């Protein structure tokens, strides 16, 4: 079937699910960011979950 | 002399192996090779172990 | 082509003709000692021939007229 | 009992604001030590200056709207936060920009003093729809270190500022992203070593190796007390 | 640049082995950085002396036995691998243990020299049961770091091995457990400072301020490659 066989499987999947899911009012919600670089700087600094 | 130089395992033999391996693939078969993608060829990297 | 040869596939048209012409070129480099026209950056003859075809200094009929040309200037 | 000193083998300079400091070889489990120490210092401790407060006419809080502009004041706040300024002598400079006419307003349009300058004059601020629209903002620049956001800024402040003052996140530290890997290098007998690959992308006002050297000498002068 | 510098202010010894140490004052955010860096260095790279070669008389290989003792020779080699020695001057010494008579063989029975100090006088090794039994082993104590095992040392040894030099694995690191805490510092004019409370657990042979000084020098000389060259 033309559907790819290199699919992430169970651990990459748990990690990407935990990345792209969202809570309601966790930490520093409602901020405005220039982009992914500033957002990842925020997360690695710990000021926003 | 080549046989005994390999069976003595010198550092020149380790360097020569590191040069031989470079972009020369190997086929990692797994049996039971049921479907077509049970044989795939990878460019090996050297590890101990 | 050192990770994916799909550029050489688009250059040739077919995987089997890619393997055959690259094998022809690699045999010419290992037997005849002809110079690889791309800088080699310490690589083997197969990936060098794939990189040659991937750049575009060699196709099947290009190698054919090249071998015929060196044949007629040899004879 | 002698340790392996490395050689800095590569600065692959991708752009003027990009680097990749390939670095090899270190003792087993030292690449993570150096990388994590430099990363935390470069994130939350490196000194520098940027815009903190701005007073704009026509607005009363962060959710109003001035005329003559396509973008809104959240967008002017965000594009203001993206501006990288450097202050040489003082540490609390207020700047004021006024723009009228058909066209976008860029960073070169600002009025500057002798002590301040713009590292990217073509960095956009906003755009203007009306030729009669006269935008005006009083841009204050403090100088701190690291990152302090407007949320805990408004939690920490208590004095009643005049209506029209706007808070923004203070990107004091000049780096935008640092993220490393640790790969595995080989000295001819021991394969257990490890090679550092530090990636770094900054704004203007600095050269990534200058930021790395600054963080390293910050940590060395911090640990300078109890050594031999 | 409004930074400060820390000092070792109070060094309390809870016991001879388990001992905490403060650090004061640290800047804002630096606490977890210095704590994790000193943890990784203090667990990986400390120098400590350990048992390397054990030479018992009349015993060929380590899987034999001997009449008179209770613990077998592999048990003796394990109980000797747990030993905690502190030498001062040399980097390679040879001790001697000779004892006869019914009763256990402590570590306090080793006829020690002047510059070696055995810091565990209740470390048991053997349990001599026969009064006509004797045991005369000659230990060899090197000094290094990390973990170097018997397989790699038999490969790397260029010298010959007489039958009797039993090779014991080398657990060189004398640090076993280390935890740091970032409290709130009690600074009379600053509230944004913190202290680092490193809680070491040593082998008894290493002095904690000396260990912290050596780990700090290791970190500084590693960072000099970043400081000087680019």
């Amino acid at each position: 079937n033309g559907e790819p066989i290199i699919v992430p499987s169970q651990d990459v999947v748990l990690g990407l699910y935990y990345m792209t899911r969202d809570c309601v009012n966790a930490k520093g919600e409602g901020m405005v960011l220039t982009g992914p670089k500033e957002a990842e700087r925020l997360y690695r600094s710990g000021l926003a979950s | 002399a080549a046989k005994k130089m390999v069976e003595r395992e010198e550092a020149v033999v380790w360097d020569i192996l590191d040069e031989v391996i470079r972009e020369h693939p190997v086929l990692l078969n797994r049996a039971p090779t049921l479907h077509r993608l049970g044989i795939q060829a990878f460019e090996p990297v050297l590890i101990e172990g | 082509a050192r990770v994916t040869v799909q550029d050489a596939v688009e250059k040739i048209g077919n995987r089997f003709d890619l393997v055959l012409v690259a094998a022809r070129r690699a045999r010419q480099m290992q037997v005849g000692g002809k110079d690889p026209l791309v800088p080699e950056e310490n690589d083997k003859t197969t990936v060098i021939a794939l990189r040659e075809i991937e750049e575009g200094l060699i196709n099947n009929q290009i190698l054919d007229v090249r071998e015929r040309q060196e044949q007629q200037e040899q004879e | 009992t002698e340790f392996l000193k490395p050689r800095l083998v590569d600065i692959e300079q991708v752009s003027s604001t990009h680097a990749k400091v390939t670095l090899e070889p270190l003792e087993r489990g030292f690449g993570h030590t150096l990388g994590n120490a430099l990363r935390r210092i470069l994130l939350s401790s490196m000194p520098g200056c940027a815009v903190t407060e701005v007073e704009i006419d026509g607005v009363l809080h962060e959710y109003s709207t001035k005329e003559g502009v396509q973008e809104d004041i959240l967008e002017i706040l965000l594009n203001l936060k993206g501006l990288a300024v450097r202050v040489q002598g003082k540490d609390e400079v207020i700047l004021t920009l006024n723009k009228s006419g058909i066209g976008p307003v860029t960073a070169a349009d600002i009025t500057h003093d002798g002590d301040v300058e713009i590292v990217k004059p073509q960095h956009v601020i906003c755009h203007l729809t009306d030729e009669n629209a006269s935008i005006s903002m009083r841009i204050k620049v403090q100088r701190g270190r690291g990152y302090v956001p407007a949320s805990t800024r408004i939690h920490s402040e208590e004095d009643e500022r005049p209506i029209g003052r706007l808070l923004v996140d203070a990107c004091y530290s000049p780096v935008e992203r640092i993220a490393y890997n640790v790969e595995a290098a080989r000295v001819e007998q021991r394969t257990d070593l490890d090679k550092l690959v530090i990636e770094m992308e900054t704004n203007g006002t600095i050269d990534p190796e200058e930021a790395i050297r600054r963080a390293a000498t910050i940590l060395a002068e911090q640990l300078e007390a109890f050594v031999d």
